């Protein structure tokens, strides 16, 4: 039954490539320094 | 840095609110110029009178 075994090992193959793709640690380094160079400054009546 | 930003906006606020001052201070230099021409004028008019004794 070589055709059951190889189906079976492409079916966990696939399992496993599914699960490394999910498997990852997300991060959140987006800090307000770019708020502090947003400083919005009226324009003087010289 | 929100805690920043907020005291940022509040430097702009002020700098909004001198902006009178600003204008009372351009008032003051026109009438500050106006005065040094005409009282020049008064000196040199009691120069010249001067002058003419």
């Amino acid at each position: 039954p070589w055709i059951m075994v190889f189906l079976v090992s492409m079916a966990l193959l696939w399992a496993i490539m599914t699960m490394v793709f999910f498997l990852y640690q997300p991060r959140s380094v987006s800090s307000a320094k770019g708020f502090s160079d947003r400083t919005v400054y009226l324009n003087w009546k010289w | 840095g929100f805690e920043e930003a907020i005291t940022l906006e509040e430097r702009a606020q002020k700098s909004a609110e001198a902006q009178i001052m600003l204008f009372q201070a351009k008032r003051e230099n026109v009438q500050f110029q106006l005065e040094a021409a005409y009282r020049a004028r008064l000196h040199h008019v009691n120069n010249e009178i001067k002058k003419r004794l």
